[PDB]
């Protein structure tokens, strides 16, 4: 395919544990606009995964937002994976809080 | 003071017997319409996005777009090596003293190929040779072309001082950020990378600077805009510093909202 996704995870409010929060998985760059995206906690798929409208920018390249609900932990683990006709492999982008 | 009314449409033809059209509008970074290939009619993202069009006007509106969307797809599949991916980006910028530009983009394989411009549809310098044809029929039909020069000239800046009036206290909103501090993994090995979160600012301008006293850390990186999912926006600001030198740095928020009373939080306040 003609573009590759960059992906970026961050949370819509500071991450405190035990309190209730919005993962985003910002997905950009991509071309054709078909894709997969999948929201991951401790490596499995989250099931309540809102989307936004597909659009794109002034360069033509496609960009969609994924959120869901989440409470984060000490413990568990989030990242969002990719996939798309540009990449052999799935891309996952880990949630960097703690890294 | 410069409002861009920007109606984005996606189609994709798989092959023959396979394609799908979806929209979206956005007035700036708010967006204003949906329209799913799922949908007969343009559904509405604001209670303001019939701006001051009476029922009868948008319904007229509507209806010639239904029509567009149709005469698209068999146009496009009447012509036609799949897949194809064909992008529409339409609207007008608005200007000061009642002042716009108005324009019609079309991309191929997400490369820009095609604009309106004047009276006539005309491919861009590069695009590929087989459109020169394709554009002379469809700049036979003189109905379109009076068509979309009215839409360019009169509906788009007309429309958009409606949605500017009807749309006035969701345009001119003041959402106040929330900041918090972490760091994460340095590609230098002495080092971490220092990050100052901004979210949930509107509207988007903001000035977020890694700050030792009154001494600005120039090397603050400004990430990308990144959306919110309830029309707020996303920033980290980025510092790379060497064990030790995080001591005395704070990250400095600015933004409309705040009226002049800075976000301040100091690395390692609770110690
Ligand atoms: C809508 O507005 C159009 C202009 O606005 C731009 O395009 C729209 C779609 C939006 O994107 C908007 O944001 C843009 O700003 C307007 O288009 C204009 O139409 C007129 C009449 O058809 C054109 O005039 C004719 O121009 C040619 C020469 O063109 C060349 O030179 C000029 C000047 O340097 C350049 O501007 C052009 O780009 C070209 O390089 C003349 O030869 C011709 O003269 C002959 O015709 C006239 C009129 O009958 C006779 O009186 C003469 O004697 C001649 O026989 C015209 O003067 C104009 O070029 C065109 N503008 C552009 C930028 O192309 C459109 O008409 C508006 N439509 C409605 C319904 O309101
Ligand atoms: C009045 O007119 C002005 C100019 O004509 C318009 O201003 C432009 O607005 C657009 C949309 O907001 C801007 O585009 C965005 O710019 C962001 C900032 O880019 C700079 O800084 C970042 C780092 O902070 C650099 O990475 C970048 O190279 C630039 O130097 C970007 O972060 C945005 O990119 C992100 O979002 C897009 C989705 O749209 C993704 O495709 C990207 O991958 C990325 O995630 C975006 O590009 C543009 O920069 C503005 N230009 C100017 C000159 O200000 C106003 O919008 C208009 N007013 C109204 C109300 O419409
Ligand atoms: C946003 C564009 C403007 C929308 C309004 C245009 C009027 C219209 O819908 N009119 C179609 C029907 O025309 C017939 O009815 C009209 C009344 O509504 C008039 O009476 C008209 O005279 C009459 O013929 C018409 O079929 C039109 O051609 C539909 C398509 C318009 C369009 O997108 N064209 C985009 C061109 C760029 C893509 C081509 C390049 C390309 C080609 C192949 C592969 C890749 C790229
Ligand atoms: C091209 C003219 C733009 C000015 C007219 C704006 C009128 C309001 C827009 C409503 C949304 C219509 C979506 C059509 C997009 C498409 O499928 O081509
Ligand atoms: C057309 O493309 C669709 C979407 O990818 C595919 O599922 C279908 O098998 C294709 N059909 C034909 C007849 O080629
Ligand atoms: C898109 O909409 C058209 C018209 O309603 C329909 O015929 C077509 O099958 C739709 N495409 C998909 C993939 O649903």
């Amino acid at each position: 395919i003609q573009k590759t996704p960059q992906i970026q995870v961050y949370s819509r409010h500071p991450p405190e544990n035990g309190k209730p929060n919005i993962l985003n998985c910002y997905v950009t760059q991509f071309h054709p606009p078909h894709i997969e995206i999948q929201m991951l906690k401790n490596g499995k798929k989250i099931p309540k995964v809102e989307m936004s409208d597909m659009s794109f920018s002034k360069d033509w390249s496609f960009y969609i937002l994924a959120h869901t609900e989440f409470t984060p932990t000490e413990t568990d683990t989030y990242a969002c994976r990719v996939k798309h006709a540009s990449m052999a492999e799935p891309k996952t982008v880990y949630w960097d809080r703690d890294m | 003071k410069n409002y861009t009314f920007r109606c984005l449409q996606m189609s994709s033809f798989a092959n023959r017997s396979w394609s799908r059209t979806d929209s979206v509008v956005w007035l700036g970074d708010l967006q204003t319409h949906r329209w799913s290939n799922d949908s007969a009619t343009i559904s509405f993202t604001k209670p303001w996005s019939q701006g001051k069009l009476s029922n009868q006007q948008w319904e007229k509106l509507q209806h010639m777009f239904q029509v567009h969307r149709v005469s698209f797809t068999r146009d496009i599949q009447e012509l036609v090596d799949y897949p194809i991916e064909i992008q529409l980006s339409a609207g007008c910028e608005m200007y000061p003293g009642n002042a716009s530009e108005s324009f019609l983009h079309v991309a191929f394989q997400g490369k820009y190929v095609v604009r309106f411009w004047g009276t006539s549809w005309q491919t861009v310098p590069g695009a590929p040779s087989w459109l020169d044809l394709p554009i002379k029929v469809l700049n036979a039909d003189q109905g379109t072309s009076a068509t979309v020069q009215m839409l360019l000239n009169d509906t788009c800046p007309l429309f958009v001082r409606g949605l500017l009036e009807a749309g006035k206290s969701d345009l001119e909103k003041q959402e106040k950020p929330v900041a918090w501090l972490s760091s994460v993994p340095s590609s230098a090995h002495g080092h971490r990378q220092l990050v100052c979160h901004v979210s949930g600012f509107y509207p988007k301008p903001v000035w977020v600077m890694w700050m030792r006293g009154d001494q600005e850390q120039q090397g603050t990186h400004r990430g990308d805009f990144l959306p919110n999912a309830d029309e707020t926006w996303y920033l980290q600001a980025t510092l790379d510093v060497e064990a030790g030198e995080e001591a005395g740095l704070a990250c400095r928020v600015k933004h409309s909202s705040l009226g002049g009373q800075d976000i301040i939080l100091y690395w390692h306040h609770h110690h």
